[PDB]
RNA sequence: CCCGGCGAGGGGAGUGAAAAAGAACCUGAAACCGUGUACGUACAAGCAGUGGGAGCACGCUUAGGCGUGUGACUGCGUACC
RNA sequence: GUGAAGAGGGAAACAACCCAGACCGCCAGCUAAGGUCCCAAAGUCAUGGUUAAGUGGGAAACGAUGUGGGAAGGCCCAGAC
RNA sequence: GAUGUCGGCUCAUCACAUCCUGGGGCUGAAGUAGGUCCCAAGGGUAUGGCUGUUCGCCAUUUAAAGUGGUACGCGAGCUGG
RNA sequence: GCUGAAAGCAUCUAAGCACGAAACUUGCCCCGAGAUGAGUUCUCCCUGACCCUUUAAGGGUCCUGAAGGAACGUUGAAGAC
């Protein structure tokens, strides 16, 4: 018979809160797109998102090795002649540090309508505080 | 601090005693009122509501009708905004003269230019016109190159709409306040046309 | 032929 | 007989095996242009398909869960001579 | 030797390089090159070491108490540097 | 079985191996004024005479009158010496 | 440059700390929630009767038609439309 595949009209999806404050910014975003993508539930499907809401807290306390800190830049364009502008990742923290998760979740995963909406189950804070428990969130220690 | 809206009625010319003659663009800046007053634990900054001059009864819309009628003042001609400097406050219904700008000395005006319409690359940009013969073809005005050798770089100057849009003049000296006729003497050319609305807020570059 | 197109 | 400009062009009646033969006439393909219905489509990037495939609609089906059409999302994929 | 007249997999894409010679079909499995955190199928695998420069991931003469390791030597509780 | 060539005009744009302005080290830098090297591309960066000229010489200025890439930038934008 | 070991001294540095340019981030000005991550505040308007039906974010009928908008018109120091 034909080999299973999730619908996701009627497939589950679950929410989870984290804190990264200590974590590695690679280690610990390669650990969300795995999530979002849906690899670690066994009804795993590419064309559909069999993944799982998640809350990531302290956003401003990530870690890193190196200097990277302050090597570490953040180019971008505008569409215009001039255009690129740089950024460190102590200029990204001290500004807007939830970018630097939205943006390593960005690489980490498929590029498509797919990708996008992984995205957007995907929800940062700079601080601890959150609006969300009406969602009765869980805790995951990744 | 904040500034306040007035029309703008002219300009003339001013003479001193020493024989002086100082251009002024006279505004007549109505006694404003304060629509709304927002802090931090609703909207999320310090700014007020103000509003001025008149409107028809029966040409005002409801909604603004409730708005207006809720700090019980009169309606206006459009609503504006002006953030405070940490240390301002205000109430509704409170009206605000033109004596506010008595110990200032500096304002800078802001308005809306004319409306030139559909311009030129001369008119607009201060293009260099080409050749009016000795050889033009039908390129007496035109701009010429726009590129290179595969795509017209953003924000290349070209012929578009010039005029009706913000503008703002800065670092005005102030002549004469006269507040029996809520006037204001600025010095100099301001934006917009005689009976359009501009801002007046003090200066920030001193 | 007389030049460049077509003089 | 009727609309229409005592028009053109049409609609009934009528002839005829045929008017879906109105002489612009046997048969009447395709490109091309349209009306109607079902599905899809206004955060989505590239030979426009292919493999997989959700959902929708209709017909089956003695609900048999198949087939037809549509094809969100997804991997690979730069026409022919 | 391959291409030309040879597809397939890999080298990011890349006729000539590496692996390998497509009779057709299957939603069976084991392998080669090459790889095994994510895009992206497979070890955040095991032991003992090195590097701190993102070197890795573009480059010489030449310079340099970088740093680890290896065999000696000179001078050292006669007091050395 | 067509990629139109110098220069001028016009409109520009990026690189930095910096012409000026800015910030510094040594100076056989007293001072003023220079020389050399480093960091720096934010903005700015001559008019005319002769010549088809770019260039170049000459005159007079300017804080300085930068070096180069862009089909020796730019003819479906002009010119055609 | 201060402090200061590694290396008993010395050293701007390795840990720590203080100066430092028209570059960069700011502050000045304009666009700006299609920022599909599509935001926030205030105010205003609508408080029907049933049927049927794959009984559902279902369909249709009668009554009801506000807030406001648009159209039209007279026009603009607004404007190609
Ligand atoms: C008496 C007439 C002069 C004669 C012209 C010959 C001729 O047949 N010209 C027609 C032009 C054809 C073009 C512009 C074809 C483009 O598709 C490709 C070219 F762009 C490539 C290219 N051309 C050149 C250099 O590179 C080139 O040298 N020329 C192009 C313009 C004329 C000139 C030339 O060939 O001149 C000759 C001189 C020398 C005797």
């Amino acid at each position: 018979m034909k080999t299973f595949t999730a619908k996701p009209e009627t497939v589950k999806r679950d929410w989870y809160v984290v804190d990264a404050t200590g974590k590695t910014l690679g280690r610990l975003a390669t650990e969300l797109a795995r999530r979002l993508r849906g690899k670690h539930k066994a009804e795993y499907t590419p064309h559909v998102d069999t993944g799982d809401y998640i809350i990531v807290l302290n956003a401003d306390k990530v870690a890193v090795t190196g200097n990277k800190r302050t090597d570490k830049v953040y180019y971008h364009h505008t569409g215009h002649i001039g255009g690129i502008k740089q950024a460190t990742f102590e200029e990204m923290i001290a500004r807007r540090p939830e970018r630097v998760i939205e943006i390593a979740v960005k690489g980490m995963l498929p590029k498509g309508p797919l990708g996008r909406a992984m995205f957007r189950k995907l929800k940062v804070y700079a601080g601890n505080e959150h609006n969300h428990a009406a969602q009765q969130p869980q805790v995951l220690d990744i | 601090m904040i500034g306040l809206v007035g029309k703008k009625v002219g300009m003339t010319r001013i003479f001193t005693e020493d024989g002086v003659s100082i251009p002024v663009t006279v505004i007549e800046v109505e006694a404003n009122r304060v629509t709304q007053v927002k802090d931090l634990a609703n909207d999320g900054y310090r700014a007020i509501q103000v509003t001025t001059g008149a409107k028809k009864a029966n040409r005002v819309t409801k909604p603004e009708a409730g708005h207006f009628a809720k700090a019980g003042v009169e309606a206006g001609r459009g609503l504006w905004e002006f953030r405070l400097a940490e240390g301002e406050e205000f109430t509704v219904g409170q009206s605000i003269s033109v004596e506010l700008f008595a110990d200032v000395k500096k304002v800078d005006v802001t308005g809306t230019s004319k409306g030139k319409g559909f311009a030129g690359t001369v008119k607009r940009w201060n293009f260099r016109t080409q050749d009016a013969t000795h050889g033009n073809s039908l390129s007496h005005r035109v701009p010429g190159s726009i590129g290179q050798n595969g795509k017209v770089f953003k924000g290349k100057k070209m012929a578009g709409q010039m005029g009706n849009e913000r503008v703002t003049v800065q670092s005005l000296d102030v002549v004469r306040v006269d507040a029996e006729r809520n006037l204001l003497l600025v010095k100099g050319a301001v934006p917009g046309a005689t009976g359009s609305d501009l801002i007046v807020k003090p200066a920030v570059k001193a | 032929x007389t030049x460049p197109f077509x003089x």
